[PDB]
Parts: structure tokens; sequence; C-alpha cells
């Protein structure tokens, strides 16, 4: 009898995070051609923290 | 305008200014104030008209 704002039921059971991490690890393995290595290092360390 | 320190700090962290070593990259911070920006803005346009 009451309205509700329900989630997807593929999010409640955390699976999308696997897609996410796979994409992120790919992005880590890529180079930053235009930029130095230290910036890349900083970014990927910040990604490893999480 | 953007604040000078708020942008310069981003620039500074992007450049990773090592203390010991001498660098050409400190000189890039020379003359970054406003009142020169306005000076150029007032010089260029008047020149293009004249």
């Amino acid at each position: 009898g009451v309205l509700n704002q329900v989630l997807n039921d593929n999010i409640r059971n955390g699976h999308v995070v696997n897609q996410l991490m796979e994409a992120l690890m790919q992005l880590s393995r890529q180079q930053f051609p235009t930029m130095p290595v230290d910036y890349k290092r900083s970014i990927q360390r910040g990604i490893l923290l999480l | 305008l953007v604040s000078t320190e708020a942008q310069i700090q981003k620039m500074s962290q992007d450049l990773q200014l090592e203390a010991l070593t001498i660098q050409s990259e400190t000189q890039f911070l020379t003359g970054i104030n406003s009142q020169a920006a306005n000076d150029c803005f007032k010089t260029l346009i008047a020149a293009m008209l004249s």
C-alpha cells in the first residue's frame, strides 16, 4: 500500500563492483602517454588504496 | 578570475618540484598575477584596433 524507491536487485547483491574493478585494473595497465610516470604512479597508488 | 593560489597549487603538485635539483620549471611561475592579465587584455585589443 506504500510507495518505495527500490534498487536494482543486481546491486543489493554486490556484483557490479567486479565489472568496476576489472575496468579499473585495465585502466591501470594502460599508459598515460602524454603525461610523466610519477603522475601515473600517484594515480595508481591512489587506486590501490581503495 | 580564479584565485592564484588555488590554481598554482594544482600546477605545483603537477610539477613535483624537487628541492635538491635545479629545474627550469620554477621560472614558469614568473609573472602569474592579475593586473598583468588585464594589462595584456587592454594592450592587445587596443593594438588590434589601432
